[PDB]
């Protein structure tokens, strides 16, 4: 098998979040902003390549809504476990002190698809810089997420991601610091 | 070139 | 928050075989991570996956026109997005940026560790092998696996357990198709 392309698409209650993305091979083609209404493309060329009108994901997004409402009722409303996150924290390249770099937050094999994550500098919230992906699907229908944190290095600093999730007891911090 | 959406489809109730 | 939650997803998969000469459409819907019903091109019409499905299978294949939809779709919806997209995705090709460093098994230690890192490479199948003295080491050799960085970039790096003496040189080799001979990298102690 030489490549795999996925319209996944999500809905859920009580939250009412849905979501639409398409997949390559396990990478983010683009996603649907479904408040703005706009195909958000995961590089910007991709846009230059290629167009997608937002409105048909605002369409399906709305049966899966309706589906949803079926489902629970034939389930018996029998509501999803909580399956909490494996968190990641890396860097994008070998750190150098005081060559610009990036901060890398993996959030892997949970569900639902919903986390509150925080990047925190010398145990402070810092959001200057800071970017992220919408839920990302995997083979095993539980969800992947990253957040990223351009940074100077220094041996000032101490950083760590803290993700918060139904299915953790607390919320989960992991470190990194130079060296 | 546009990309085409796959039509989610409405179970029945 | 303790309110019960309950999802509904579906994946419209395309599956390609030597480009667009050989393709499969799976569609399927999901309620939690439970798929319950799809369509599988291979078939030809939906099949309940588990009891909570069986009702849409069965009304769906009752509807002629779902049906033919679902069945154009290997040409329809799979050919025609990968012909939309192939140029970006099917064809990108992003070489690695090679770095060897030594390292510590335990921070108050002398260099006991030989790391390869091997940065921002796409796709993802990767060939990365250590030599001493141009003789390729098997032994005490370890990496992170291949690491998706979410942004159409992947990394690894691949350690080599060793304490180097002077004279050898040691080579870090990578072999990826953005590639057209293999990379390498010489660090001596
Ligand atoms: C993420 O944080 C928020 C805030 O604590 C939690 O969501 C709720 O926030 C709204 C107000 O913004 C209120 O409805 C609730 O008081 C908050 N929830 C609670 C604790 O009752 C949310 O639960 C957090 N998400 C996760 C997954 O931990
Ligand atoms: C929901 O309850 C009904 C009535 O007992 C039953 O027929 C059905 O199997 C149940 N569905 C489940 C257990 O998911
Ligand atoms: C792939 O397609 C080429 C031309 O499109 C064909 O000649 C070849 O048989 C295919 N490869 C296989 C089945 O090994």
């Amino acid at each position: 098998e030489e490549h795999v392309i996925i319209q996944a698409e999500f809905y859920l209650n009580p939250d009412q979040s849905g979501e639409f993305m398409f997949d390559f091979d396990g990478d983010e083609i683009f996603h649907v902003d479904m408040a703005k209404k706009e195909t958000v493309w995961r590089l910007e060329e991709f846009g230059r390549f290629a167009s997608f009108e937002a409105q048909g994901a605002l369409a399906n997004i709305a049966v899966d809504k309706a589906n949803l409402e079926i489902m629970t009722k034939r389930s018996n409303y029998t509501p999803i476990t909580n399956v909490p996150p494996e968190v990641t924290v890396l860097t994008n390249s070998p750190v150098e002190l005081r060559e610009p770099n990036v901060l890398i937050c993996f959030i892997d094999k949970f569900t639902p698809p919903v986390v509150n994550v925080t990047w925190l500098r010398n145990g402070k919230p810092v959001t200057t810089g800071v970017s992220e992906t919408v839920f990302l699907p995997r083979e095993d229908h539980l969800f992947r997420k990253f957040h990223y944190l351009p940074f100077l290095p220094s041996t000032e600093d101490v950083y760590d991601c803290r993700v918060e999730h139904w299915g953790l007891d607390e919320p989960l911090l992991k470190h990194w610091e130079f060296d | 070139s546009a990309v085409r959406l796959r039509s989610s489809v409405p179970g029945v109730r | 928050d303790t309110r019960p939650r309950f999802l509904e997803q579906v994946k419209h998969e395309c599956h390609f075989f030597n480009g667009t000469e050989r393709v499969r459409f799976l569609d399927r819907y999901f309620y939690h991570q439970e798929e319950y019903v799809r369509f599988d091109s291979d078939v030809g019409e939906y099949r309940a996956v588990t009891e909570l499905g069986r009702p849409d299978a069965e009304y769906w294949n009752s509807q002629k026109d779902i049906l033919e939809d679902e069945r154009a779709a290997v040409d329809t919806y799979c050919r025609h997005n990968y012909g939309v997209v192939e140029s970006f995705t099917v064809q990108r090709r992003v070489y690695p940026e090679v770095t060897v460093y030594p390292a510590k098994t335990q921070p108050l230690q002398h260099h006991n560790l030989l790391v390869c890192s091997v940065n921002g490479f796409y796709p993802g199948s990767i060939e990365v092998r250590w030599f001493r003295n141009g003789q390729e080491e098997k032994t005490g050799v370890v990496s992170t696996g291949l690491i998706q960085n979410g942004d159409w970039t992947f990394q690894t790096l691949v350690m080599l357990e060793t304490v180097p003496r002077s004279g050898e040189v040691y080579t870090c080799q990578v072999e990826h198709p953005s590639l057209t001979s293999p990379l390498t990298v010489e660090w001596r102690a």
